[PDB]
DNA sequence: TGGAGAATCCCGGTGCCGAGGCCGCTCAATTGGTCGTAGCAAGCTCTAGCACCGCTTAAACGCACGTACGCGCTGTCCCCCGCGTTTTAACCGCCAAGGGGA
DNA sequence: TCCCCTTGGCGGTTAAAACGCGGGGGACAGCGCGTACGTGCGTTTAAGCGGTGCTAGAGCTTGCTACGACCAATTGAGCGGCCTCGGCACCGGGATTCTCCA
């Protein structure tokens, strides 16, 4: 018997593609789950985590924190017109507002 | 046993951010991320086996529910990057 | 003689402010009965949660939130710098919601 | 409301930038259509709120900018 | 009771300039208190149900985001 | 090749469908607005309806096609 | 332009507390084998989608012309801000109960 | 019978809400003009309907093997629990900015 070599390891992937097989099955979404999609799907939310995380890790460096903080990703997420797309009607705890006054309420010159 | 993702979002973190860390109710916001687009793409993906009279939740199912359910170029890089992915999977073993 | 700053220079001050900061603006203890006592319409002993009463207040204030930045639009639509009740009345019927 | 064939053509004009040579149902382009009159006409009806607001009688391009961004478009 | 009166004028103008508002009608503060009470409504009778379909007396903090999710305004941060 | 036929949604066909929504006037800058919006919805819908005609390597979009497209637009 | 005073920024010090890392275990993912099946490929039908032609008329459009409605400008006042004073109740701690579940 | 945990009460104390009041500036009504849009009429343009011909391709049937469900054995990845130090906040007071009246 050779030693196991995971599933995620052999698609290269940081995400459980083994996990991914289970909940999909478990989910009910179909009778059956071909061996490909956990691979698949498991590489779309690394990529989409990597993408939120490189746009609040920079949101956190902006404001010399090192820590990403809720902050950081609402941040992350309203500045980026993709994300805000994804995520246009997602509310986050302690995510705030973009700081944004409408320009004729600005004081008169 | 209560399952998360936190384990893997940190090291995706260490690949895009090597000194940079979370606070865990941002990372609690990240496992919401996860389980919330997951749930997003599988249920589509289902959908998308239902309407085409399949058992099978496919590769090529996964492929449309993400170009029916991302925006623009988060479309074509995740199309890409799972492509490779299950081209990886497929030709290591 | 003390100084006095002009109307709408603290507004602005309080905007830059609460649109900088994330912290919860309801009090506390006044949300808590508030849902508990909605909830008694709806079954008499029911228990919440810290976390199912803190998960409420964020989902709340962020609709209210929200709404006011949509009614602040119509105010500015009806060349407004005030907020009237006809607006919150707009934008919930654009909204789908009144 | 929209006459049938100049609607077909804009169809299959936009189309063509998804997929070349796409065939479309009769059926399709009728469920497109019956659903582009259901969005403008249920939209101007939201401009006209609008318009009624801020004591005019005529709608404006700002009427349909604030008319989409609260619906939730923009 | 009428524990709607304790989301006082302080709270409802901080919303406000959250919201970007400059000069709040002294006439929005009922009308507020009245959307809030509206909206806090339809949360906790679903969230209620969830509650009591799973056999519980407390309702969890899951329940509510099945209920805001099933009323389209997803709350991240609570659970997955 | 089709080019330039969202010109085919002539004024009068706006006139009728805004008087529809209960317009009484109608700037001339809504015309050129109306078909920027129409374009941009009608885009969306047709690019998910062609994503499901793709997926069952059909050739043809179907009536079913389009219902699948504009649920999806409805969340 | 000035200026003063009130508001905000920055910089340094202190704390604490929560994130990041470590260790035990488990149970949940992986390996190897079997069996059903499902969906992938071939092949036939015939459906309905596309192209064209020709007539009809009703819808589009160019322009003429007026008036109704948009918008800037003026005056008023009122009513909402901003800041000082008064009051209440919000929040934290600590204890209590009992209530449910095993 | 016994543990856990959610609700209620007690007390202080303190910070935030309530109240008052002057004034200002913004809401809002009234007014003038001009221009911009609805109505009407002659013109044209192409939509829509009746008819003809063809072929692509949807949709169904048939056949078999690939591949995923299933399950028993094996283990290591990932979770619950514990620990510590360093990031960040809050504090204080000096420095710079910004506003408003002169």
């Amino acid at each position: 018997r050779a030693k196991a070599k995971s599933r995620s390891s052999r698609a290269g992937l940081q995400f459980p593609v083994g996990r991914v097989h289970r909940l999909l099955r478990k989910g009910n979404y179909a009778e059956r789950v071909g061996a490909g999609a956990p691979v698949y799907l498991a590489a779309v939310l690394e990529y989409l985590t990597a993408e939120i995380l490189e746009l609040a890790g920079n949101a956190a460096r902006d404001n010399k924190k090192t820590r990403i903080i809720p902050r950081h990703l609402q941040l992350a997420i309203r500045n980026d017109e993709e994300l805000n797309k994804l995520l246009g009607r997602v509310t986050i705890a302690q995510g705030g507002v973009l700081p944004n006054i409408q320009a004729v309420l600005l004081p008169k010159k | 046993r209560k399952e998360s993702y936190s384990v893997y979002v940190y090291k995706v973190l260490k690949q895009v951010h090597p000194d940079t860390g979370i606070s865990s109710k941002a990372m609690g916001i990240m496992n919401s991320f996860v389980n919330d687009i997951f749930e997003r793409i599988a249920g589509e993906a289902s959908r998308l086996a239902h309407y085409n009279k399949r058992s099978t939740i496919t590769s090529r199912e996964i492929q449309t529910a993400v170009r029916l359910l991302l925006p623009g170029e988060l479309a074509k890089h995740a199309v890409s990057e799972g492509t490779k992915a299950v081209t990886k999977y497929t030709s290591s073993k | 003689k003390p100084h006095r700053y002009r109307p709408g220079t603290v507004a602005l001050r309080e905007i830059r402010r609460y649109q900088k900061s994330t912290e919860l603006l309801i009090r506390k203890l006044p949300f808590q009965r508030l849902v508990r006592e909605i909830a008694q319409d709806f079954k008499t002993d029911l228990r919440f949660q810290s976390s199912a009463v803190m998960a409420l207040q964020e989902a709340c204030e962020a609709y209210l939130v929200g709404l006011f930045e949509d009614t602040n639009l119509c105010a500015i639509h009806a060349k407004r710098v005030t907020i009237m009740p006809k607006d919150i009345q707009l934008a919930r019927r654009i909204r789908g919601e009144r | 409301l929209i006459r049938k064939l100049p609607f077909q053509r804009l169809v299959r004009e936009i189309a063509q930038d998804f997929k070349t040579d796409l065939r479309f149902q009769s059926s399709a382009v009728m469920a497109l259509q019956e659903a582009c009159e259901a969005y403008l006409v249920g939209l101007f009806e939201d401009t006209n709120l609008c318009a009624i607001h801020a004591k005019r009688v005529t709608i404006m391009p700002k009427d349909i900018q604030l008319a989409r961004r609260i619906r939730g478009e923009r | 009771r009428d524990n709607i009166q304790g989301i006082t004028k302080p709270a409802i103008r901080r919303l406000a300039r959250r919201g970007g508002v400059k000069r709040i009608s002294g006439l929005i503060y009922e009308e507020t208190r009245g959307v809030l009470k509206v909206f806090l409504e339809n949360v906790i009778r679903d969230a209620v149900t969830y509650t009591e379909h799973a056999k519980r007396k407390t309702v969890t903090a899951m329940d509510v985001v099945y209920a805001l999710k099933r009323q389209g305004r997803t709350l991240y941060g609570f659970g997955g």
